[PDB]
RNA sequence: GAGGGCGCUUACCACUUUGUGAUUCAUGACUGGGGUGAAGUCGUAACAAGGUAACCGUAGGGGAACCUGCGGUUGGAUCA
RNA sequence: GGGGAUUGAAAAUCCCC
RNA sequence: UUUUUU
RNA sequence: AGGACCGAACCGACUAAUGUUGAAAAAUUAGCGGAUGACUUGUGGCUGGGGGUGAAAGGCCAAUCAAACCGGGAGAUAGCU
RNA sequence: GCUCGCCGGAAGACCAAGGGUUCCUGUCCAACGUUAAUCGGGGCAGGGUGAGUCGACCCCUAAGGCGAGGCCGAAAGGCGUAGUCGAUGGGAAACAGGUUAAUAUUCCUGUACUUGGUGUUACUGCGAAGGGGGGACGGAGAAGGCUAUGUUGGCCGGGCGACGGUUGUCCCGGUUUAAGCGUGUAGGCUGGUUUUCCAGGCAAAUCCGGAAAAUCAAGGCUGAGGCGUGAUGACGAGGCACUACGGUGCUGAAGCAACAAAUGCCCUGCUUCCAGGAAAAGCCUCUAAGCAUCAGGUAACAUCAAAUCGUACCCCAAACCGACACAGGUGGUCAGGUAGAGAAUACCAAGGCGCUUGAGAGAACUCGGGUGAAGGAACUAGGCAAAAUGGUGCCGUAACUUCGGGAGAAGGCACGCUGAUAUGUAGGUGAGGUCCCUCGCGGAUGGAGCUGAAAUCAGUCGAAGAUACCAGCUGGCUGCAACUGUUUAUUAAAAACACAGCACUGUGCAAACACGAAAGUGGACGUAUACGGUGUGACGCCUGCCCGGUGCCGGAAGGUUAAU
RNA sequence: AAUUCCUUGUCGGGUAAGUUCCGACCUGCACGAAUGGCGUAAUGAUGGCCAGGCUGUCUCCACCCGAGACUCAGUGAAAU
């Protein structure tokens, strides 16, 4: 559920929260945690390598089972938590054999629900299953890319990949981005749409929110002086440049995409 | 006003200390130079 | 002496004063439309099947009447 | 612009300058 | 497509 | 509840006078902004020179920065004084 | 030595960082000291820092640093595995008093605590670089309990007034006590115990986890403070003695209560929110390889041990960074009395000070102030600067408005003291007594005593009662920018940057992009509801035409075209 | 007009008088749609303009309280 904030003060007037009751309150499941430590957007040579990264709240990491094995053993999702490291929500699961694990959080989620993964596995929202055994047309969560690896496609609040055709030993998928891409079919993949989706609708409302989210400000090239970024200068505003990256690297449609090594798998590019 | 020399022996030793000098081809070269000039205090100690 | 008057004092209150509002008349550079005016310009939308049937509601567009879109009406002509 | 056609006469339009 | 006033 | 209001600490630095061989190589005095936040601050760590860093001023990088400092090429070169 | 004055959330007092003998005593004065100097943070001697429990070393990890092998790379070297370092964080223990010229939680008195070795005696499955638990965690907010602390009285000792009064509802002061040990409260959290079973916990487990039943309702953690004890003592005004007039001996009164009360503590709690909040060791337990009369394990008592380094002094500064005995700079900890809303402020306490050139004079002029006839923005580029407003309560408050706002708009009235209602009220605290009781740090009923605003009425002094210090001026039009924010340390704080929001655009993950001739690494332990780039810059109404030129995308038929 | 040369544009308002202000026109030297356009409550040590209070800002100064300047003593510079 999303909420507007009364304007008892500017920098609140535009806020829009996305509050979810059915979330857990307070600390998460300790043993499934570990350190994180920010980076600053800086390398292992200490140089800023991605700009705009720094500050922001503390953040402890949840382990999150992506590969989804535990074949045969069902589980029962005890609750739904908040993960800080993703837009996605989280599901503490608990297996019959007495083992707990973190799993993403399909669109049905809900505590009480029953989960299961493996070739058998009944096709039900939130269950994992090599795609070979999944009706063509199904909508599918976090998708593995190489059978066994871990799942990497559609990990985000609201995402989902439709299977479109499975001729050959490969599946062809309609990614969220719109590209159509062949995949090994023996690749696992969870059922349903990834959880939340209200996400889109948040507003922040004030600079601070973003600040306390890890995002420093971005200074426009054109504000700078030539020596700094390819733009900038001119007595007052101006431009007359050819929109490029601060490293003279040309922009506005340049694709940069360059594989050959994975071309095959791309059936139809996004539009 | 706040001047530029804010003493600190921890950093002092860490940054220009004997072992830090000694911990690199070029530091080592510094000591060589000073020993060669006959300096009386290679690095700064107790 | 008692009482009284003058005075002083308290209440009520007329002028009068400050602040800020309501209302109403006259007024105003400039500006939008409306009405009137024997023979101006430009097109010619309606009246007949008015040469794209018309009109109402409504929204965008256009020197202008108006054009186009959507639903409704017939207060529409033809053996369609 | 001029000429003729066509108009009841204009305009448009066609042929001769 | 137009055909001044009474 | 709040980059909310008033206001010390604390962080800043809008006006003025004094100072200007100063008490001070940027301050004092009176007023001034912020003041639960994009707040402030201790210690320690990383980023190094056409390199860093920069809510961008060409600002900051040990009292200097349109390319630091130290040493060397080096008695650069100087149709100039 | 007597006064006077200044600071008193410091101009006091402690710690750190830094200094590094500046500390104490003598003694000297050239030079150092903005003068003299007899004095000094100067010279020269000499003295001075005493620890199981304060700190460090030390175990433990962070960021990050180093790194056998290793990958990389002309050489130099770059990066990383195991590991190994690194505190600003986690980890056993000591309080009160007394003493030196100068050291003390270190010496002495008194009284405690920690964990190890050895022994003896009973009682016993103990054991890992491993498993589990714990350690172990954000912000805001809201009271309850309490202590530190203070006020009044009681108590005790002392007092009876330089000038009218002052043996009483009078004056001054003191009225203090630690850890540890015992109790286990206010109050916070969680149902307990037993047996069976298991696809989990890299091996296993008697642990945790999961699942089954069975059986009890009260059980276990946690916890300020109080009370007791420590204290038979320490402290303690004041005495009585000696004095080499600095002080040294001996002695010793009362030593309670009510009220108020933190920003300390219970509270690593509670309620709640979102931005969702270190690691590891110690510690508890589980077992493995192991030892199985042993060895280890538990407990009480006895004993030995607890090293080494630091420990003077300056500390928001005359001892540090500022060339100086420099109005600058400098992290944390304490927090008394009256008035206050208060860590503002004014006056004081404890404590520390009068700023290391003075004496006169009492011009212009400059600096910093105080008052000002009439006038009152005439000033000037500009009301710069001055002047003015200045608390609380209550009534009252326009356009506009994104329905919060604008508002503290504006504008008014009240504000001292005394009496009364009420020799001190509403409120607050709460002792006797009475009873009850699962028995006391219990409950109830009780209202003594303590404490205490606010109102109204009535009276009264001055010119003036928010009587000082403190402490908004307000209003009307309009440019820009939404807003808080950021900026040219040192002539620019803004209309510049930023910004939430919008748009274009790239990126399918070994991503695009960036750091690096690489390995490696940031992006991201993310994955198109994400990540980069660029432009705009809240919100409202909206964003038209032009693809020639320049850039960019798509396109091959042909023409042209490199090495070969 | 943060854009406008001519320019103190012209009319309106305000003032005794107004090259600024506000309101209009529009003859836009040389506005205009995310090189965003045009509005906008609130915010602002932001620019422009007016009005009340208030005043040594000023007519036009005066007096007073302090620190220097001046004389004495000790020390004792500097720019040139
Ligand atoms: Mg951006
Ligand atoms: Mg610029
Ligand atoms: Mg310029
Ligand atoms: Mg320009
Ligand atoms: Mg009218
Ligand atoms: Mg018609
Ligand atoms: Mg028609
Ligand atoms: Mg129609
Ligand atoms: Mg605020
Ligand atoms: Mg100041
Ligand atoms: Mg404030
Ligand atoms: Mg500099
Ligand atoms: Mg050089
Ligand atoms: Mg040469
Ligand atoms: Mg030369
Ligand atoms: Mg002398
Ligand atoms: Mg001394
Ligand atoms: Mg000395
Ligand atoms: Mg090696
Ligand atoms: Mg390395
Ligand atoms: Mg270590
Ligand atoms: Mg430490
Ligand atoms: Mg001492
Ligand atoms: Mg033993
Ligand atoms: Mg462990
Ligand atoms: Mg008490
Ligand atoms: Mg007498
Ligand atoms: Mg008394
Ligand atoms: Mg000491
Ligand atoms: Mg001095
Ligand atoms: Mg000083
Ligand atoms: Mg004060
Ligand atoms: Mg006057
Ligand atoms: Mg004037
Ligand atoms: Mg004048
Ligand atoms: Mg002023
Ligand atoms: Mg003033
Ligand atoms: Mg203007
Ligand atoms: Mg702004
Ligand atoms: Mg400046
Ligand atoms: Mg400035
Ligand atoms: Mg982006
Ligand atoms: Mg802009
Ligand atoms: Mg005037
Ligand atoms: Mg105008
Ligand atoms: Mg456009
Ligand atoms: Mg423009
Ligand atoms: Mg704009
Ligand atoms: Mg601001």
């Amino acid at each position: 559920a999303v909420v507007k904030c009364k304007p008892t003060s500017p920098g609140r007037r535009h806020v829009v929260k996305v509050v979810n009751p059915e979330l857990h309150k307070g600390k998460p499941f300790a043993p499934l945690l570990e350190k994180n430590s920010k980076s600053g957007g800086r390398n292992n040579n200490g140089r800023i390598t991605t700009r705009h990264i720094g500050g922001g709240h503390k953040q402890a990491y949840r382990i999150v089972d992506f590969k989804r094995n535990k074949d045969g053993i069902p589980a029962v999702v005890e609750r739904l938590e908040y993960d800080p490291n993703r837009s996605a929500n989280i599901a503490l699961v608990l297996y019959k054999d007495g083992e707990r694990r973190y799993i993403l959080a399909p669109k049905g989620l809900k505590a009480g629900d029953q989960i299961q993964s493996g070739v058998d596995a009944a096709i039900k929202p939130g269950n994992t299953l090599p795609m070979r055994n999944i009706p063509v047309g199904s909508t599918v969560h976090n998708v593995e890319m190489k059978p066994g690896k871990g799942g990497q496609l559609a990990r985000s609040a609201g995402t989902y990949v439709q299977i479109v055709a499975r001729d050959g030993a490969y599946v062809t998928l309609r990614l969220r981005s719109g590209e159509m891409r062949k995949v090994e079919a023996d690749c696992r993949a969870t059922l349903g749409e990834v959880g939340n989706a209200e996400h889109m609708l948040r507003v922040l409302g004030k600079a601070g929110a973003a600040r306390w989210r890890g995002v420093r400000p971005t200074v426009r090239g054109t504000a700078m002086n030539p020596v700094d970024h390819p733009h900038g200068g001119g007595e007052g505003r101006n431009f007359g440049k050819h929109p490029v990256t601060p490293w003279g690297v040309q922009t506005k449609g340049k694709k940069t995409r360059s594989n050959k090594r994975t071309d095959k798998f791309i059936v139809r590019r996004r539009s | 006003m706040k001047r530029t020399f804010q003493p600190s022996v921890l950093k002092r030793n860490r940054s220009h200390g004997f072992r830090a000098r000694m911990a690199t081809k070029n530091g080592r070269q510094v000591l060589a130079r000073r020993r060669a000039k006959g300096r009386a205090r290679l690095t700064v100690s107790k």
